[PDB]
């Protein structure tokens, strides 16, 4: 889980929610087809 | 003069999207315009056609059918496209270049960035120009070495630091349109307007080691390395250009 604010810096979990920030998510899970 | 037909139409119909998308840079579109007022009733204008888009992936609901279009839920017929699609894929094949887009009700969340906000501001930083396949470590590049699939894949983390390709031939997977890379130079990625510039938030370069055309792949980007506190809990983003060997190595 990694979160990008304002293009220029990265948060850590806290912070994901601010403004101007985005989060990227690694998904690791089964599922059926 | 020429009339064109219904699949021959829709091929060019499919090259206007894959341009406006920004994954081709040509496009036969020419007798187009005719096909859209004798096959859909309207002008398949440019205005139009970022409806088709900006709906299919990010604000069309309900069935889409094979032109973009969105509805919701014997004798012959004259108007095609009235099969409609739930979710799913279309195949945007113009004849010359095809890309497996989906649709963005097939999405639990919306996985377009807009990179009208979010447009990266990185500092260069000193760092190695050449960088190993089997120890890359940056921010937006997470390398994964298939043997068992003969492949090689780069998730691409931050969409917005240009990968480009060297001597490469790789297939391009996301969560908005899959298809095929073979030129040199940035990755292309599918552009789509809705009130600012969006892009696929994450992607994946796919490259098999199998075929000889890749023996020399090779990419050059920006590795993304995290810096210095300068806020509570967060840390500037700096970059280095670096340089990735993948089509080498060794046999047996
Ligand atoms: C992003 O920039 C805006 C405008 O200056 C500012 O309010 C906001 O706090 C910034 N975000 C972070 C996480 O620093
Ligand atoms: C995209 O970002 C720009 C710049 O911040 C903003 O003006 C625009 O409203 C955003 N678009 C959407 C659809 O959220
Ligand atoms: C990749 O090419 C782009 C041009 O599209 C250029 O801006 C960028 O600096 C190049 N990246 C590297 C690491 O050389
Ligand atoms: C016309 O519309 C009907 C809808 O009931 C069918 O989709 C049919 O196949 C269509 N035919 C053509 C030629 O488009």
């Amino acid at each position: 889980k990694i979160t990008i604010c304002n293009g220029s810096t990265i948060c850590d979990q806290r912070l994901g929610s601010e403004l101007g920030c985005y989060t990227i998510n690694r998904v690791r899970s089964f599922k059926l087809g | 003069e020429i009339i064109l037909t219904l699949s021959q139409g829709l091929k060019k119909y499919y090259g206007k999207i894959l341009r406006l998308l920004q994954l081709t840079l040509e496009e036969d579109t020419e007798g187009l315009l005719e096909w859209c007022k004798r096959n859909l009733g309207l002008d398949c204008d440019d205005t139009f056609f970022q409806k088709r888009i900006e709906e299919f992936f990010i604000t069309g609901e309900g069935h889409f059918n094979e032109v973009l279009q969105f509805r919701t839920p014997g004798l012959p017929t004259a108007e095609p496209f009235k099969s409609y699609f739930a979710k799913g894929f279309l195949s945007i094949d113009s004849g010359y270049y095809s890309a497996k887009c989906y649709s963005g009700t097939s999405n639990s969340g919306l996985q377009l960035i807009n990179i009208t906000r979010h447009s990266t501001r990185i500092v260069d930083t000193p760092g190695p120009k050449i960088t190993n396949l089997k120890t890359i470590n940056c921010i937006n590049l997470k390398a994964s070495i298939f043997k068992e699939h003969r492949e090689v894949e780069i998730n691409v983390l931050l969409p917005q630091v240009a990968v480009n390709l060297s001597n490469c031939h790789v297939v391009i997977k996301s969560h908005v349109c899959d298809y095929s890379l073979d030129i040199d130079g940035a990755v292309r990625l599918p552009h789509i307007y809705h009130e600012g510039v969006f892009i696929p938030g994450t992607y994946k370069i796919v490259i098999d080691k199998k075929n000889k055309l890749n023996d020399r792949c090779t990419l050059f980007t920006d590795c993304v390395i995290k810096g210095r506190e300068v806020r509570k809990g967060c840390s500037v983003l700096r970059q280095y250009k670096t340089e990735i060997r993948i089509g080498g190595g060794s046999g047996g």
